[PDB]
RNA sequence: AGUUGAGAAGCUUGCUGGAGGUAUCAGAAGUGCGAAUGCUGACAUGAGUAACGACAAUGGGUGUGAAAAACACCCACGCCGAAAGACCAAGGGUUCCUGCGCAACGUUAAUCGACGCAGGGUUAGUCGGUUCCUAAGGCGAGGCUGAAAAGCGUAGUCGA
RNA sequence: AACCCACUCCCGUUGAAAAGGUAGGGGAUGACUUGUGGAUCGGAGUGAAAGGCUAAUCAAGCUCGGAGAUAGCUGGUUCUC
RNA sequence: GAGUCGGCAAACAGACUUUGAUCCGGAGAUCUCUGAAUGGGGGAACCCACCUAGGAUAACCUAGGUAUCUUGUACUGAAUCCAUAGGUGCAAGAGGCGAACCAGGGGAACUGAAACAUCUAAGUACCCUGAGGAAAAGAAAUCAACCGAGAUUCCCUUAGUAGUGGCGAGCGAACGGGGAUUAGCCCUUAAGCUUCAUUGAUUUUAGCGGAACGCUCUGGAAAGUGCGGCCAUAGUGGGUGAUAGCCCCGUACGCGAAAGGAUCUUUGAAGUGAAAUCAAGUAGGACGGAGCACGAGAAACUUUGUCUGAACAUGGGGGGACCAUCCUCCAAGGCUAAAUACUACUGACUGACCGAUAGUGAACCAGUACCGUGAGGGAAAGGCGAAAAGAACCCCGGAGA
């Protein structure tokens, strides 16, 4: 969620938050594209899990 | 190249009979990339994502297909289409 | 246009009433020339696209005095 | 035996075009009937 | 909040099935109730070679309406309408006939 | 169907229908249809008649098929060959290819299709465009002009 | 010859075609034919001039408004006694 | 407060939720490309850039800037000495869209007159330009008859009257009354209005509680039958397997707001009103027009395209040619709420409105399909059942229909 995220999390470790869980949906989506991906939840959550990021990053 | 956009470039392996069987013969590997994605941005992006040294980038775009249904025409996204050729010595695994 | 940079008369639209009373539609248009008005204080001509009564505007209130609020109204010169 | 409609993309464009539409004030107001009636494509 | 949900012993008035006590499964979202063991209808599916259906005429149970259905009192052994108490902070449900509360 | 009334019309009933109806007496009207070469839809008649789109031309064998004059292959026979051949621009927009199909579409039948459904397929420093440059012409800072809208146009900057 | 035309015959006239076809015919280095882009438009263009042409429409295009123009004319005006 | 991952679209996957999801309001974040489109171009959704800051290994990337015009301001400076034009930078503002309403600019014609030309139609339609939530108008150089009334706008009458008119067709007042509304302030500087800042208050953007029915009969099913009750600031609502005040959701009636919006109200603040000092190229006049119901007519009064042109409170204008005498007013500077007009858009209630050839063109994927080069034109198409319980299996047929 957003509170784990904010206050508790800077500048970088948000920073550096983005890029590992868009490696996340980098790989769910070559996953999807093969046969190799049972479930679909997890590439529908880390859309809403970097837009959360990228969220309390606009308000720092 | 903004350390973000290396991970929107590619958008997964494009399985056909003509991208499984030169993927075999030759070395190039057919990704349907982003539909708005520079040679040289499909190019950083696989030898970033993969480790990998590549040759040579070709592209398409693909028209998407109209489908007749009730309620009129539809129509599919347009599409890109990227063949990525590697050296000799080395395949893509995912 | 045909408006006086001092009035500001602009045409103005009528009839042409004949003998037998068809009326024809006229438009009545100002007595305008172009003058240049010598500007003591500027030591300069001004060249004004103005009325016949617009100069007499000139001659009664000075060119000093009707620039002054041709530029008020926001004018070229 | 030619007929009257010859097409040409080019020629459909800078005569019926959007910006051609919006060129001209006559044009610009062809453009608001024709969103006033609702219409899907309001230049063809 | 709403006067019947799951975990309730209900009782049917004004069915097929009427005085047949059961408990609630699924609450539908077009004033629909789903109850155990009544309204049974009989659905004859086509059987599937893949892993979702096979058989003939399998027997299930079809949606109610809410209004058919009232809640089982288990105090006076009647069909009995609910209504709601609310307090410091606690909106419990209450019965009507007897005003005390639904559990 | 029966019955009653001078009539418009009423009443009673069998079947079909499966949820509404409105004694009486007043009130209001989108109140009564066969004609307007009326208007909309359905349907006749003409009539199983005319036609089935150039008078290059078809004939056998085999296959598949539920069924082949028309599909595939084979053997022949004809036809075009300054095109009925190969290409490019335009224009169209997936019509291209493969697997499965035949309802509808195809002036007949269709197993075949430019048809249906699903997959696939279009790779450029050199070929075409963009980018560079201008013609006709268009727009046009300012400017000149004009009731207004606007017209004309310089610098410019578009336009093969 | 191509190409552009359109003199004659017949067919076609519910056509294969809202102007063609077949057999002949005129020009075919020119006041030629043509692609592409552009310019001019409704009492207004354009016209080697026929009232021709201006999107199968032209003694004043098309479209939408004035507008349900007007019609001393036409046709029609519906249950009963 | 218990279900959820929008609809046509039912199913299925993979899931999320009482450690409180979905859903509902308030606030913020994101907001690609076009479009006034605004860095430059362009065939709308595309193409090509520049400048500054930071980051990046012979490739770029991130965050801002870069339109024009108006006004204001700073710096700069041609012919030309001075300084004007011009140049450049900064601020601030404008553009575009919207059904009508409003103030203006330009303005038809068919038609009526039983023809037609004056006239009508009609200052209508249409085009164009501004403004506002209303706008315009408005505080007497106004009317009235010697009595008086006092701004404007609006409704009702006077009255189809007076007038006007090829005195044809037609067009049409005013005085005086009855009402709606209720304020007048200033140019020796004002009310009023905008912007903020606050003082209380009232609304709005979601919700919460919300009374009382059983037995019986027919039936597929009861709300209907039969009997007996109950509730009522809630009884002719919606729909539930047939017709329900007591089944359900509501209704009457009470309550409710972290945070915004809006209206009203305190009391400060910066503004504005605001044009300077009671009005001169003005009043008046002559020509030519237009308006006033009024076709220039005995034609007053108002506006003005051309030409002219005053008086100054022991003045000046009006009182329908004009002159005298009375009466009443102070033009050439302005600002003003309410009563009034309209409804594209919201919401609630309502209907002797419509019920799929009707009612919107449009109940349904409608301004769609289709027709046009284009502007533009413009359809047809609702109903299984209470519940999909939408017909397992068998048989003929081409794993058909």
């Amino acid at each position: 969620k957003a509170n784990e995220l904010r206050e508790e999390k800077s500048g970088p470790v948000t920073g550096n938050n983005i890029s590992h869980l868009l490696r996340d949906q980098f790989n769910l989506r070559m996953q999807k594209a093969t046969g190799q991906l049972g479930q679909s939840h997890l590439l529908s959550q880390v859309k809403r899990d970097i837009a959360r990021v990228k969220t309390v990053l606009n308000q720092q | 190249m903004n350390q973000e956009r290396v991970f929107k470039v590619l958008l997964g392996p494009h399985i056909s009979e003509k991208a499984t069987g030169l993927a075999d013969g030759k070395s190039q590997f057919v990704f349907k990339v982003a539909t708005d994605a520079t040679k040289l941005e499909i190019k950083k992006a696989v030898e970033s994502l993969f480790s990998v040294k590549v040759q040579r980038v070709t592209t398409l775009n693909v028209k998407g297909k109209t489908k007749r249904t009730a309620r009129g025409l539809g129509k599919r996204n347009d599409w890109k289409k990227a063949y990525i050729a590697l050296q000799p010595g080395q395949d893509l695994d995912f | 246009s045909r408006v006086c940079q001092v009035t500001g008369k602009g045409p103005v639209t009528g009839n042409n009433i004949s003998h037998a009373h068809n009326k024809t539609r006229r438009r009545f248009l100002p007595n305008l020339q172009h003058h240049r008005f010598w500007v003591e204080s500027e030591k300069r001509f001004v060249r004004l696209r103005v009325s016949a009564k617009g100069m007499r505007i000139i001659d009664k209130r000075g060119i000093e005095a009707v620039l002054a609020d041709l530029r008020a109204r926001g004018e070229k010169f | 035996m030619k007929r009257t409609f010859q097409p040409s993309t080019l020629k459909r464009a800078r005569v019926h075009g959007f910006r051609a539409r919006m060129a001209t004030k006559n044009g610009r107001q062809v453009l608001s009937r024709r969103r006033a009636k609702g219409r899907k494509r309001l230049t063809v | 909040m709403q006067k019947i949900r799951r975990d309730d012993e209900v009782i049917v008035i004004a069915g097929k099935d009427k005085g047949k006590r059961g408990k609630v499964l699924k609450v539908l979202a077009d004033d629909r109730l789903v109850v155990g063991g009544v309204n049974l209808i009989k659905r004859h599916t086509k059987p599937n070679p893949m892993l979702g259906q096979q058989g003939g005429i399998v027997e299930k149970e079809a949606p109610l309406h809410v209004s058919n259905v009232a809640i089982f009192n288990t105090e006076t052994s009647k069909a009995d309408r609910v209504g709601f108490k609310v307090e410091d902070g606690k909106k419990i449900r209450v019965f009507k006939s007897t005003q005390k509360p639904v559990q």
